[PDB]
C-alpha cells in the first residue's frame, strides 16, 4: 500500500499517522514510529473509515419547494453570496453568525474569519470551543504554557479530569516516562476544596 | 482560538431569540441533533450548512455544500502545546473541490483575491499576531508559534499591564459533562454501535 | 423587397432572414458566421434586446411573429458550448487605436478594428468588462459568465484590455493622443438624474445606477422594509425587481403617465407585476420629508389624464390633491445623463453628450472619435453596437488617408402588403418561452427564462415567409441603382 | 520606479536582482537622465550607455518612455497598481540670473 504522512484529526494530542491506501480508498492507518513515539488510540487507528463512506455528499444542493435540487458550483456560489447580501441589506450589521468546527485546518479557519469580516459581522463562534478555557483572562494567552516534550523531565505531574479516558496516548507517554503522577481526587468536585 | 472563534454560544442563542440575528453559517458542525438547538435554528431566515454528510442540521437548512475528509486536505493543525504540524492529502478530493478552494472562490466573489495556499499562509503570517514566520516555517520540522519557543511567559505575562490578573471565583457545583458537536465525532460514535 | 422588413427594422442591419433560414436548414455554425458580421456578443444581445426587428415581421399579418432574438441566442450559445468561432483577420498594418471604455460600443469598435489588422487597446475604468450590460443589467436577466466568456473569446483575438484605468483621472487623454494613431471614446452615460425637487440631497435617497452597481459588486447595502422607486423606464423596473429579490417586503413604483404610456417593455412590466411590486400611478414628486437627516416619507401630487403629446402618450394634468407615502429607502430612477468627467478639450452639448460631426463621428479634437451613449444619450444596446461598428469603419477609412462619411443605402421596399395578401398561408402557433414560476423568482438571482432547445429552434425557424428577394446578392439592377445614386 | 537616471536605474537593478518585477517610467525618449542630456558626447559616449541599459533590460525590466508622472500618468495610479513606488525624478530646473 502507498503511505502518506499526516496527523490524527480527533483531539489535541495530535499523533502523527501514516495512511496506507491504494488508489482512491484508504485501507489502514499505522503509527509514525520515526517522527513520533509511535502510539495511537482507537479513534486514530480506526477512525478514517468515513473517507470511504458511500453516504458522503458529492454536489451542492439548494432547497426549492421543500426538496433539494442538485446545482452546479457556480450557481451555489451565486446563491449563497446573494442570499447573504440580502440578509445584510434587510437587517443591517451583526445579523449573521458564523459557527465553525475546530476540525478545520488553519487556512480554512482564517478564510472563514475573512468571510465573517467581509459580510459585516463580528459573531464568530464554535459549539466545541464555547468561549475557550478561561486561561486567557488570567495570563493573556489561552494556551498551554509548556510543551509535551517537557513531560519527560518533570518530577511531579498532577492530572485534572479524565486524561486517561479521553486522551490516552498522553497517558501512555506519562506511564512510560515513570514520573510520579498523582490524580486529583474525584470526591473533590466543588471548587471550595480548590480554595 | 487563535483565529478569534472565541465568542460564547449563549450570545448566539440570545441573538437568535432576540431577533437580532437572522442568518447562520454552519461549517462542519451538527447542533440540530438536540431539541432545544433545533428549535432555535427553526426560527432563522437563511441557514447554510457545510458538511460531509446529510446530517440532522443539513436536512433543515436552505442550502448544503459538501466537504472533504481529513485524508483529502492540505494544511496545518495547531497542537495543544502550540505546535504546528503539516497535514498532507493522501487521495484526491472525491467531490471535486477542496474546502480551501470553496472558501477562496467565495471570497473571490466577495472581492478578496487569493490564488493558492501560499498566499493564504502569507496573509496568516502578516495578519495573525503570533503566527509571524509561518510563510517559511518548513512544517516538516518542529514549529511552535510563540517565536519558536517551547516555554511561554519567559519574560513576563502577556496581559495589558504585564501582570497576572487574579479575580475571585464563586461557589461552583458539580461538573456538567460536555456534548459532542462535530459531525465526524458523532458519526464515529454511532458507527461504533453498528458492529 | 430587396431586403426583408425584419432586417431593415434592426438598427445594426443584421440579416435576420439569412440566419433564420440557415437555422431552418440545420446549419448553426453558418448562422453564427452570419450574425458575427455585425456584433461580437450575439448571446447577450439576443438575451436582452427589445427586438424592434420582431415588430416589423410580416408573419404578424398571420399570427405571432418569428422569435428572432431567441434563435440568435440559441445559436450563439450552441457555438459557445462547442467550437468557438474566430473570424479571419487581415495582416497587421502597424496602426494603433485606443478605445476608451469596454461597453458594447467600445467592444464592437475594438472587434471590427482588430478584424482589419490594427492593434487595439481598451482602457476600462471598472474591474470587469461589459459596461452597463454588466453593472446595469441584473444577473437574473443576463448571466455575467456568458459575457465573461464572450469577452475572453474576443481577447483571444489579440485585444489588450486594461482595467482599473480611468481616462482623465488616471491617464490623460493627451497621452493617448500622442501614443496612438486613433482614439475612440465610448464612455457612455454614467450619471444618475436627481429627483429635481426640494430636499433631494437628504440622506437615504440614492440613485438607481449607483444602487445597481453596488448590487453587482456584492457590496454592503441597506434597504430596509419599504422602498419607493421613482421613475418609469427600464431602470425603475430593474431596481424594483432587484430590491424585491434583496429582501424588501414591499416595493412601490411611482410614475406620472398610464401603464399604456410606460416606456418600459410590456413583458418586463408583467413579470414585475407577477413578482410582487405594486404600481402607484399618475403621481409626481413634490417634497421629501425627513427627520434628523433621515428621510422617511415622500410627498406627492395626484395627476389626471390629459391630451396626448406629439410622441403618442397622454400628458399628465395636476389635480391639487396631496398624498404622502411612507418609506425606508427612496431610489431615484428617472433616467441617465452623460457626464464627461475630467476629460478636457472635448465639446459637449446642452445635455452633456459629446458633440460629433454627423456621419463621421469626429469631435473637435483631431484624432479623437466618439460614439454610443456618449452621443445619442440613453438608448438600447443594439444602437450602441451599430454606432460602434460604423465608427470603426470610419476610423479604418480615416487611417488610410481618406476619410469617407457613413451613408445609408437605397433599397426597393413594398408597403401595400396586407392580411388579405397572406390568406393562403397556414397558421402555426408561436413557440412559448418556458419561464420559472414566481415562487423561486422572488427569492433567487438565477435565470427566469430558458434558452430554446434544438427542436424548438427548428420548429420556430421553419415558419418564416422569406420576404426578401432571393436574387439580391447577384442582381445587377440594384447594383447600378446603388452605384449611380438613384432614389428608389 | 519614476525616472531612469542613475538613482532610478540602480534601484530598479537592485530590486530586480531580488526577484521583484520593476517598471521604469521615463519622461524622455532615451534613458540615462543627466548622464545623457547633461553630459556632452565628447566626455561620455551615448552608445556605451545605451548598451549598458540594453543589458539591464535583458534582465526583465520594462522601461516605458515618453511618460511623465503628474502630467500623463497620475501618481495615484502607480500608488494603486504597485506594491512600491520609488521617486528618482532628479533636479531639472535651471536657476535664473
Ligand atoms: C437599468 C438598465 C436597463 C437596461 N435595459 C436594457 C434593455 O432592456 N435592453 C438593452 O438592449 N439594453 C439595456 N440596457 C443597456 C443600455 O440601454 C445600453 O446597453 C447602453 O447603451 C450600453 O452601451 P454603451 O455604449 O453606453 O456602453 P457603456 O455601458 O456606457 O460602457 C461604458 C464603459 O466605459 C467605462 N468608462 C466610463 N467612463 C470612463 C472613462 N472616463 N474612462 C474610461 N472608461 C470609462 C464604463 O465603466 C463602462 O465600462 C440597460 C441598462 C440599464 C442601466
Ligand atoms: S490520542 Fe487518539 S484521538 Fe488523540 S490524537 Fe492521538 S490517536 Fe488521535
Ligand atoms: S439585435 Fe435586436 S433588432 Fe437586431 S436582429 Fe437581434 S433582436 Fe432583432
Ligand atoms: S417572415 Fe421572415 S423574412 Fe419576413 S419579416 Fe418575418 S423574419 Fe423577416
Amino acid at each position: 500500500m502507498d503511505s502518506m504522512a499526516s496527523v490524527c484529526g480527533y483531539c489535541g494530542v495530535g499523533c502523527n499517522v501514516n495512511i496506507e491506501y491504494k488508489g482512491d480508498v484508504v485501507f489502514r492507518v499505522t503509527p509514525d514510529r520515526v517522527n513520533d513515539d509511535g502510539w495511537l488510540c482507537q479513534r486514530g487507528k480506526f477512525g478514517l473509515g468515513h473517507a470511504n463512506d458511500k453516504a458522503r455528499l458529492t454536489a451542492p444542493v439548494i432547497k426549492r419547494n421543500g426538496q433539494f435540487v442538485k446545482v452546479d458550483w457556480n450557481e451555489a456560489n451565486l446563491e449563497v453570496v446573494k442570499r447573504l447580501q440580502a440578509v445584510v441589506a434587510a437587517y443591517g450589521k451583526d445579523s449573521i453568525g458564523v459557527v465553525v468546527s475546530p476540525r478545520l485546518t488553519n487556512e480554512e479557519l482564517f478564510l472563514a474569519g475573512k468571510l465573517a469580516d467581509a459580510v459585516n459581522t463580528t459573531i464568530k463562534t464554535s459549539y466545541s470551543v464555547d468561549g475557550g478555557s478561561g486561561l486567557g483572562s488570567v495570563l493573556g494567552y489561552d494556551a498551554s504554557t509548556n510543551s509535551f516534550a517537557e513531560l519527560d523531565n518533570s518530577d511531579f505531574v498532577l492530572t485534572l479530569g479524565k486524561v486517561k479516558e479521553n486522551h490516552p496516548v498522553l497517558d501512555f507517554k506519562i506511564r512510560l516516562s515513570g514520573v510520579c503522577s498523582v490524580a486529583w481526587p474525584q470526591s473533590l468536585a466543588n471548587t471550595a476544596d480548590m480554595k | 482560538v487563535d483565529m478569534g472563534f472565541v465568542m460564547p454560544v449563549s450570545a448566539v442563542a440570545q441573538g437568535i431569540e432576540s431577533g437580532k440575528i437572522k442568518a447562520l453559517v454552519v461549517i462542519g458542525e451538527d447542533p440540530a441533533a438536540y431539541p432545544q438547538e433545533s428549535a432555535l435554528l427553526q426560527k432563522l431566515s437563511f441557514l447554510v450548512v457545510y458538511d460531509m454528510f446529510m446530517t440532522k442540521t443539513a436536512t433543515a437548512a436552505d442550502m448544503v455544500v459538501p466537504l472533504v475528509s481529513s485524508a483529502e486536505v492540505n494544511g496545518t493543525y495547531t497542537r495543544s502545546d502550540r505546535r504546528i504540524q503539516a497535514v498532507r492529502a493522501a487521495i484526491q478530493p472525491k467531490t471535486g473541490k477542496a474546502t480551501l478552494q470553496i472558501l477562496i472562490e467565495t471570497l473571490k466573489s466577495l472581492g478578496i483575491k487569493y490564488d493558492t495556499i501560499a498566499d493564504v499562509r502569507a496573509a496568516i503570517a502578516s495578519e495573525v499576531s503570533n503566527y509571524a514566520g509561518m510563510d517559511a516555517a518548513d512544517f516538516g520540522t518542529t514549529v511552535y508559534w510563540p517565536n519558536n519557543k517551547n516555554v511561554l511567559y519567559t519574560d513576563g505575562f502577556a496581559t495589558e499591564g504585564q501582570k497576572a490578573i487574579l479575580a475571585a471565583v464563586g461557589d461552583v457545583p458539580v461538573f456538567v459533562e460536555k456534548k459532542k458537536y462535530d459531525s465526524v465525532e458523532m458519526n464515529f460514535v454511532n458507527g461504533r454501535q453498528s458492529l | 423587397d430587396c431586403r426583408p422588413p425584419c432586417m431593415l427594422a434592426c438598427p445594426a442591419q443584421t440579416d435576420c432572414q439569412g440566419y433564420v433560414g440557415l437555422i431552418a436548414n440545420g446549419q448553426y455554425e453558418e448562422a453564427l458566421k452570419l450574425i458575427k458580421d455585425k456584433m461580437p456578443i450575439p448571446a447577450s444581445i439576443g438575451k436582452i434586446c427589445p427586438h424592434p426587428c420582431e415588430t416589423a415581421c410580416r408573419r404578424e399579418l398571420v399570427e405571432e411573429p418569428i422569435s428572432i432574438a431567441q434563435l440568435k441566442s440559441f445559436v450563439a450559445e450552441v457555438d459557445l458550448n462547442g467550437n468557438q468561432y474566430q473570424p479571419p483577420m487581415k495582416p497587421a498594418t502597424g496602426k494603433k487605436v485606443a478605445v476608451v471604455g469596454a461597453g458594447p460600443a467600445g467592444l464592437t469598435a475594438a472587434y471590427f478594428l482588430a478584424r482589419d489588422g490594427h492593434k487595439v487597446v481598451i482602457y476600462e475604468a471598472m474591474p470587469h468588462p461589459g459596461g452597463m450590460l454588466r453593472y446595469g443589467i441584473p444577473q437574473y436577466r443576463l448571466d455575467k459568465a456568458l459575457l465573461d466568456a464572450e469577452v475572453a473569446l474576443m481577447t483571444k483575438m489579440g485585444i489588450e484590455i486594461i482595467y482599473n484605468t480611468k481616462i482623465g483621472d488616471d491617464v490623460s487623454l493627451d497621452y493617448l493622443h500622442d501614443n496612438y494613431d486613433a482614439v475612440f471614446l465610448g464612455i457612455g452615460s454614467w450619471q444618475s438624474q436627481g429627483l429635481r425637487c426640494k430636499g433631494e440631497d437628504m440622506e437615504g435617497v440614492l440613485g438607481g445606477i449607483d444602487f445597481l452597481r453596488e448590487v453587482t459588486m456584492n457590496s454592503n447595502i441597506t434597504l430596509g422594509g419599504k422602498v419607493l422607486v421613482v421613475g418609469g423606464g427600464n431602470t425603475a423596473m430593474d431596481v424594483a425587481r432587484t430590491s424585491k429579490r434583496l429582501g424588501a417586503e414591499e416595493v412601490t413604483i411611482i410614475y406620472r403617465r398610464t401603464i399604456d404610456e410606460m416606456p418600459a417593455e410590456k413583458i418586463e412590466i408583467h413579470e414585475a407585476q407577477e413578482e410582487g411590486v405594486k404600481f402607484q400611478l399618475l403621481v409626481a414628486p413634490v417634497e421629501v420629508l425627513g427627520e434628523n437627516g433621515h428621510a422617511k416619507a415622500l410627498k406627492c401630487e395626484i395627476m389626471r389624464l390629459g391630451e396626448p403629446d406629439a410622441s403618442g402618450r397622454r400628458k399628465p394634468e395636476p389635480t391639487g390633491e396631496t398624498v404622502v407615502y411612507e418609506a425606508d429607502r427612496i431610489i431615484a430612477a428617472i433616467g441617465q445623463k452623460t457626464v464627461i468627467g475630467n476629460i478636457k478639450d472635448i465639446a459637449t452639448d446642452k445635455s452633456g453628450n459629446i458633440i460629433v460631426n454627423g456621419g463621421a463621428f469626429t469631435t473637435n479634437r483631431d484624432k479623437v472619435f466618439a460614439g454610443g451613449d456618449a452621443v445619442t444619450g440613453p438608448k438600447i444596446a443594439i444602437d450602441a453596437i451599430a454606432q460602434g461598428k460604423n465608427a470603426a469603419q470610419v476610423i479604418d477609412s480615416y487611417l488610410n488617408g481618406c476619410l469617407v462619411p457613413h451613408a445609408d443605402s437605397q433599397y426597393f421596399t413594398q408597403k401595400d402588403i396586407t392580411a388579405a395578401d397572406l390568406a393562403d398561408r397556414a397558421k402555426a402557433p408561436r413557440v412559448s418561452l418556458t419561464v420559472e414560476d414566481a415562487e423561486v423568482r422572488n427569492k433567487s438571482f438565477m435565470q427566469v427564462a430558458k434558452t430554446f432547445t434544438e427542436e424548438e429552434a427548428l420548429r420556430e425557424s421553419k415558419r418564416c415567409l422569406e420576404c426578401g428577394c432571393r436574387d439580391y446578392f447577384e442582381c445587377q439592377l440594384i447594383k447600378y441603382i446603388q452605384d449611380y445614386d438613384v432614389s428608389t
